[PDB]
């Protein structure tokens, strides 16, 4: 199994409200649909179905909190485990170079529903940003995901 | 770091909830 701190639990209590826009705690197959469109995505509905069927344990066609938190709390069964997290700063990472940007980075908050002044993500940027270049590279990116 | 945290953890909700 896993366990998780209160603080992971936290985040991605945070990280659901993104999906659960309309706040009613649960996440749908539009809800979910939305926002990987925005992301670029395009999932179809029978697709949308079935990633809602895995982690949905009571069947009742939506994904609520705890549910989520299951879903990120299973360990990840590909052989090399930090392919996910690559995969997610290559979202960040628009142009792929190895650098996210304010640019980049205010486009994903826009596109998550993250709203967010320029000032605000330019303090994204600033937490990140430990080698100074303005700009946040992947292991910036590893530092500010860790939950501690 | 919350903020990055936040939507992070969605794009990654996303990766673990499809295949690539
Ligand atoms: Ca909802
Ligand atoms: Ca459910
Ligand atoms: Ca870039
Ligand atoms: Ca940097």
């Amino acid at each position: 199994a896993d366990q998780l701190t209160d603080e992971q639990i936290a985040e991605f209590k945070e990280a659901f409200s993104l999906f659960d826009k309309d706040g009613d705690g649960t996440i749908t197959t539009k809800e979910l649909g939305t926002v990987m469109r925005s992301l670029g995505q395009n999932p179809t509905e029978a697709e949308l179905q079935d990633m809602i069927n895995e982690v949905d344990a009571d069947g009742n066609g939506t994904i609520d909190f705890p549910e989520f938190l299951n879903l990120m709390a299973r360990k990840m069964k590909d052989t090399d485990s930090e392919e996910e997290l690559k995969e997610a700063f290559r979202v960040f990472d628009k142009d792929g170079n190895g650098f996210i940007s304010a640019a980049e980075l205010r486009h994903v908050m826009t596109n998550l529903g993250e709203k967010l002044t320029d000032e605000e993500v330019d303090e994204m940027i600033r937490e990140a940003d430990v080698d100074g270049d303005g700009q946040v590279n992947y292991e910036e990116f590893v530092q500010v995901m860790m939950a501690k | 770091r919350r903020k990055w945290q936040k939507t992070g953890h969605a794009v990654r909700a996303i990766g673990r909830l499809s295949s690539s």
